[PDB]
């Protein structure tokens, strides 16, 4: 015999102050006992369980559907917390073409990891006799038992650290761990590559484990985690929006389900409204109409879904570039590839809840997102392509009192473009005229005033009927600029209207700020100043408005 | 040679905290790194029974073209038990402070054993193709509040006979940076230096003198307009939460009537008197402002525009430690967040210094933008804490 290399074991404790299972077992019928009994007996008779005797108080109740199936589910609440197997799948645009990928089967492996010596008494489980007239059959796990809270983790460790030697002395190929499937992939000749492979499958079975020599069943196309893998290629598996006359609240997840996954490939996918539709439902089986913002949404999805559209495999010896187009709505469209009309992968980005926001932010949002992006799957930040002129995002930064930056860019003539639509000036306005605004509210009766007076002379107060002192400062600096020249010098006290102001917003919730803001693009030059309240400065008349 | 004893707090589990992705070039150079680190015994690979985690990234230190790894060990140092020097006043007096990076030494003394599984770090796989490799600490790790506070005592030996021969040279210690204050020349500063660094070896010019609190300042001018007027008295009612006796009404008085902004206004003489009565109040320092070191550093910055940036370190509103103006133009002429990270830095230096620990941040920036770029250009061992305002201060022209 050929002596077998041992596989090391990784120490296991339980949460701290917690002891191990000790679960009833389940009343099984007598042919299940007896499929168990030959099922364990055959197991026993493999290594993977042993028998134990009365000595140990626990147990963990076993099923059979035979097949063995045992519920660890006490023993995974009581298990220590282990390092996680992955921290996330892998995008099929991050992989790079090979000229061979082959899949190997490490299933037999699985049940080959010794478990913890200390660790198996807690792995106890009870085969009941027939009749219950015999101390039923105690049987311990002596490897990785499946269903275990460590079995993954503890098996894909031993796999790797196997795997590292073959790995490092062959720098010409590529091996990928996924379950009990290994894929190997190279560029060499077919004839070097299935060399290599039955290298790795000595290599393996220096440690006992054991491939199967049969033809593997898995074939390109690989199917992967909603992915359908090419040799030189990559999608989403095929979307198709379905035909419904009604659609309820899981058909509406169902298809921004369907959407959101294809908006990985497919470029211009919307999700707004459809989503929209699901604000605050919290019925699973509520029917829902359908809005006619909606209905043209999906029209264009099932437009752009029309025909199959395949990804590329990343290319490290080309540039990483990602585009930018606006959609409207706080809808964002990017296209990441490194040659055209090939794109690596596609996406959308959604801004924030805010009350207030322009497209400068909402621009700079997505290219974050991206960045992050492209670092996990890429490794690089890549070269962006954004709607914005150059000297628009110049004066944007040196004005905006928040610090910011976008890594490198270049502009691409691709309307709608992002646009500054007002800029406030930084000194008062020689020749024009000096709006003093102010508006007040009463709390109980919500009635209030607004208005303001000149230097001219010019003057206007208005009552309102439903409304606040923020509203009222608002809307008193809404009537300067509805009665002003091109250019208008403004003076306010309230602190809110010029800490919204100063966020320079084109688009809003308020629409009393909507109107401020469609103002402000009319005007030529608006300088807004502020001043405290009630310290006697005329002009700013607080009396006018409290009548 | 031997091993001290090292805990958490108690009900405190060890740090998990997620490791974020990093750049091709800083994995690679995390890989060198740690693959030298582990031929010297300083860490060793981990299995996955390890289910804590640290993160780190690599960075680039001042006049360097190596790579180094820096430890977010925030989480870790906040949840290991405290350690027990009071504060040396006198190192904010003293005219010139050199940093030194001691952290190799840290390498030399090892590490508890129970307390290694708490280091545990990752360095990350591009696309999660890899598990990530895992590492932890077998000796003193640089960034851990418990490497100073172990090697204190081997520190006060080392330097025990450079501070026998100097005793006019302040020594002060914080994290992995050595604080070395002193009266001389540059010259003989460096050649001083240069002294220590070679005594320590067999076994960055910052001068506090040139720097004071900054009192506030009001404009002198001949002619005055109605706009000029509001935002002086806009100025002084922010100061009068500041000073108690600012007076303001007789300035007010000159506004009275709708004016054009820019039309010149006489002051009375009232209005001078108490613009003068206001500039002798701003002259003297604020009542009643102590340091508590129970309490939180609070710093704040302002972007002014120009590469100019504004700070103010208090622990109560309007009771101000420390404020001051970084405008230094070092290669980031065209970016903010650069700007932003190296006044952070120095800010939190300035703090150390003189109080000893380091105040929580409040950045004039938006959360996603900061934190996807602030690695890039941090250069300190230490990381300070901070969070993020999304409201224009009105505040700002009145630092300005
Ligand atoms: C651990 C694996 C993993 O995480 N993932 C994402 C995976 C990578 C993976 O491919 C490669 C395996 C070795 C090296 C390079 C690979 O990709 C290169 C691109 N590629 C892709 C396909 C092709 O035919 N040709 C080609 O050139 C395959 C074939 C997977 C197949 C299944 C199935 N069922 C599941 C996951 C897979």
């Amino acid at each position: 015999m050929v002596p077998i290399s041992p596989i090391e074991t990784v120490p296991v404790k339980l949460k701290p102050g917690m002891d191990g299972p000790k679960v009833k077992q389940w009343p099984l019928t007598e042919e299940k006992i007896k499929a168990l009994v030959e099922i364990c007996t055959e197991m026993e008779k493999e290594g993977k369980i042993s028998k134990i005797g009365p000595e140990n108080p626990y147990n963990t109740p076993v099923f059979a559907i035979w097949r063995k199936l045992v519920d660890f589910r006490e023993l995974n609440k009581r298990t220590q917390d282990f390092w996680e197997v992955q921290l996330g799948i892998p995008h099929p645009a991050g992989l790079k073409k090979k000229k061979s990928v082959t899949v190997l089967d490490v299933g037999d492996a699985y049940f080959s990891v010794p478990l913890d010596e200390d660790f198996r008494k807690y792995t106890a489980f009870t085969i009941p006799s027939i009749n219950n007239e015999t101390p039923g059959i105690r049987y311990q796990y002596n490897v990785l038992p499946q269903g275990w809270k460590g079995s993954p983790a503890i098996f894909q460790s031993s796999m790797t650290k196997i795997l590292e030697p073959f790995a490092a002395q062959n720098p010409d190929i590529v091996i990928y761990q996924y379950m009990d499937d290994l894929y190997v992939g190279s560029d060499l000749e077919i004839g070097q590559h299935r060399t290599k492979i039955e290298e790795l499958r000595q290599h393996l079975l220096r440690w006992g484990l054991t491939t199967p020599d049969k033809k593997h069943q898995k074939e390109p196309p690989f199917l992967w985690m909603g992915y359908e893998l090419h040799p030189d290629k990559w999608t989403v598996q095929p979307i198709v929006l379905p035909e419904k006359d009604s659609w309820t609240v899981n058909d509406i997840q169902k298809l921004v389900g369907k959407l959101n996954w294809a908006s990985q490939i497919y470029p211009g996918i919307k999700v707004r409204q459809l989503s929209k539709l699901l604000r605050g439902t919290k019925a699973l089986t509520e029917v829902i109409p359908l809005t006619e913002e909606a209905e043209l949404e999906l029209a264009e999805n099932r437009e752009i879904l029309k025909e199959p559209v395949h990804g590329v495999y990343y290319d490290p010896s080309k540039d990483l570039i990602a585009e930018i187009q606006k959609q409207g709505q706080g809808q964002w469209t990017y296209q990441i590839y490194q040659e055209p009309f090939k794109n690596l992968k596609t996406g959308k980005y959604a801004r924030m809840r805010g009350a207030h926001t322009n497209d400068v932010k909402q621009l700079t949002e997505a290219v974050q997102k991206i960045t992050t992006e492209s670092i996990v799957i890429w490794g690089k930040t890549p070269k962006f392509k954004l709607p914005i002129q150059k000297e628009t995002w110049e004066t944007w930064w040196t004005e905006y009192w928040q610090a910011t930056w976008i890594p490198e860019w270049e502009f691409v003539n691709t309307p709608p473009l992002v646009k500054l639509w007002y800029q406030l000036e930084k000194e008062p306005i020689v020749g024009a005229e000096t709006f003093y605004v102010d508006g007040a509210a009463n709390r109980e009766t919500k009635l209030g005033k607004a208005g303001y007076v000149t230097n001219k002379g010019r003057q206007k107060v208005v009552p309102l009927t439903n409304t606040t002192n923020q509203k009222t400062e608002l809307q008193a600096i809404y009537l300067a600029l509805q009665d002003s020249g091109l250019e208008v010098n403004i003076v306010t006290d309230s602190q809110y209207a010029l800490g919204i102001i100063q966020a320079q917003p084109d688009k809003s919730e308020s629409e009393l700020v909507n109107q401020i803001i469609e103002q402000l693009i009319k005007k030529e030059k608006v300088y807004l100043a502020w001043v405290p309240a009630h310290k006697g400065i005329g002009g700013n008349e607080q009396v006018d408005k409290l009548v | 040679i031997e091993t001290v004893p090292v805990k958490l707090k108690p009900g405190m589990d060890g740090p998990k905290v997620k490791q974020w992705p990093l750049t091709e070039e800083k994995i690679k150079a995390l890989v060198e790194i740690c693959t030298e680190m582990e031929k010297e015994g300083k860490i060793s690979k981990i299995g996955p029974e390890n289910p804590y985690n640290t993160p780190v990234f690599a960075i680039k230190k001042k006049d360097s073209t190596k790579w180094r790894k820096l430890v977010d060990f925030r989480e870790l140092n906040k949840r290991t038990q405290d350690f027990w020097i009071p504060h040396p006043a006198g190192l904010k007096k003293k005219k010139s402070v050199t940093v030194l990076d001691v952290g190799d030494a840290y390498f030399s003394v090892p590490l508890d054993e129970d307390f290694r599984k708490y280091t545990a770090f990752t360095i990350p796989s591009i696309n999660n193709e890899t598990p990530g490799i895992r590492y932890q600490y077998n000796v003193l790790p640089q960034g851990w509040k418990g490497s100073p506070a172990i090697f204190q005592s081997s520190m006060t030996k080392i330097l025990e006979p450079f501070k026998k021969q100097n005793p006019d040279i302040v020594i002060y210690q914080y994290m992995d940076d050595l604080y070395v204050g002193s009266d001389l020349e540059i010259g003989q500063h460096r050649t001083k230096i240069e002294e220590l660094r070679q005594h320590l070896l067999r076994w960055y010019e910052l001068h506090p003198d040139k720097w004071t609190v900054q009192p506030i300042v009001l404009p002198e001018k001949d002619s005055w307009t109605v706009n000029d007027i509001q935002k002086l008295v806009g100025k002084l009612n922010w100061a009068s939460q500041i000073y108690p006796g600012i007076k303001v009404r007789q300035l007010s008085k000159l506004l009275r009537g709708t004016k054009a902004l820019t039309e010149v206004i006489p002051l009375t003489e009232e209005a001078e008197l108490e613009l003068a009565e206001n500039r002798e109040i701003l002259k003297e320092p604020v009542h009643g402002v102590y340091y508590d070191p129970s309490k939180d550093l609070i710093a704040e910055i302002q972007k002014q525009g120009q590469g100019q940036w504004t700070y103010q370190i208090y622990q109560e509103p309007f009771k101000n430690l420390k404020t001051g103006k970084y405008a230094r133009m070092r290669g980031a002429h065209t970016n903010d967040v650069k700007q932003l990270t190296e006044a952070v830095q120095k800010i939190t230096t300035e703090s150390i210094v003189i109080w000893g620990k380091t105040p929580k941040f409040k950045l004039p920036i938006q959360k996603e933008t900061w934190e996807t770029w602030w690695t890039e250009y941090w250069q300190a061992t230490w990381i300070p804490e901070w969070e993020f305002v999304n409201t224009p201060p009105l505040v700002k022209l009145w630092y300005q």
